[PDB]
């Protein structure tokens, strides 16, 4: 395909360097119809100038209470010592002839029980008061400054997160408020 | 809050339809789909009030934006 | 005013609505809504059936009769609503 390869070649040279090189090369070889595809003179005018666009844009191919709080404290004392997922000191307390009103997960007090369990765990980690105690807190204002700055850096990242989330949600809400409202149709 | 409020009842949708479509979660004690009495056609607003909160709730959360008679029903929070 | 209507399609299955779509390379995720069938340039009678449409930028939106709870996997280019 001679004319096809010519249109595709001028298409690659015009996808790289363009109609300015078209004017140049046509003024340089406008004596012969080898550039008549890059000039008005051949049938490859349209196919050529369009294939340049195609191979440039990416369409063409390379040419080829105290009580309740205490009960919650006892719940935390039982959740600190419950050593198996199905065995503990509270499985008995549930159905063992007494009331068990913090044993619900669908109760909202389950959340305060989970917080009290997190506190009992913060006391049950060996670095939390079992048999080792570090004094970088009891005599450490420098590690305390490091920790203040660490909280502040987490806060800065979090402020950035909140701002980006607010912006993203606002843009998405505007996009839904400008989404296609006329051409409703099914396939 | 022991019900599914299902907007989008299809043409062939009856109280039996809503009760059976929500009963596999829980026993529908009341049900009805509000039709403009000028049509005898379900209009897309129904109530299936069962006995079990867990039932009605897991059904409202599961069957959200489904398809029945080719038409989309939406079982959500009854208020 | 810059809304190019390219006319690609909606290639989705209902039955839980799923679509395949090309990647527009934008932070906009698809926005969906179900509404009444009263707005159009014709409005043929018998307008009580409604358009549930999830539209986005690079694809023709998945709309249909319909007389978050979803997402779009972007590195895989697949939209799911449940």
């Amino acid at each position: 395909p001679e004319v096809r390869n010519i249109v595709d070649k001028t298409a690659s040279f015009v996808a790289r360097n363009g109609p300015e090189f078209e004017a140049r090369i046509r003024q340089n070889e406008i004596n012969n119809p080898k550039f008549n595809f890059l000039n008005p003179n051949d049938p490859y005018h349209a196919y050529y100038r369009h294939k340049v666009s195609e191979f440039k844009e990416g369409k063409a191919q390379e040419p080829s209470s105290a009580f309740d709080l205490d009960v919650v404290k006892l719940t935390a004392q039982f959740v600190a010592r419950n050593g198996r997922q199905f065995l503990t000191q509270l499985m008995q307390k549930e159905q063992r002839n007494y009331q068990f009103d913090f044993l619900r997960p669908q109760h909202s007090l389950f959340n305060y029980f989970t917080k009290l369990v997190e506190q009992y765990t913060k006391i049950l980690i060996p670095p939390k008061g079992l048999f080792s105690k570090l004094k970088k807190e009891a005599e450490n204002p420098r590690e305390v400054l490091d920790q203040v700055c660490y909280r502040v850096e987490w806060a800065k990242f979090q402020e950035r997160e909140r701002k980006k989330e607010e912006e993203e949600k606002e843009k998405e809400r505007v996009a839904y408020a400008q989404i296609d409202w006329h051409d409703f149709v099914v396939v | 809050k022991r019900v599914l409020y299902v907007g989008g009842l299809a043409e062939e949708v009856d109280d039996k339809v809503l009760h059976a479509a929500f009963i596999p979660f829980g026993d529908i004690t009341d049900i009805q789909i509000p039709l403009d009495y000028e049509t005898e056609k379900h209009r897309g607003f129904a109530f299936v009030e069962f006995e079990l909160a867990e039932d009605a709730a897991a059904a409202i959360d599961n069957m959200n934006e489904s398809e029945l008679f080719g038409r989309t029903i939406r079982v959500n929070l009854a208020k | 005013k810059f809304v190019k209507i390219g006319r690609p399609g909606y290639k989705v299955t209902k039955q839980l609505f799923q679509i395949d779509y090309p990647e527009i390379a934008e932070g906009i995720m698809p926005r969906h809504r179900f509404m009444s069938a009263y707005e159009q340039r014709i409005e043929p009678p018998d307008r009580r059936w409604q358009y549930l449409l999830m539209a986005a930028e690079p694809y023709e939106t998945i709309a249909f009769k319909v007389p978050f709870w979803t997402h779009w996997n972007r590195e895989t280019k697949q939209f799911f609503l449940q």
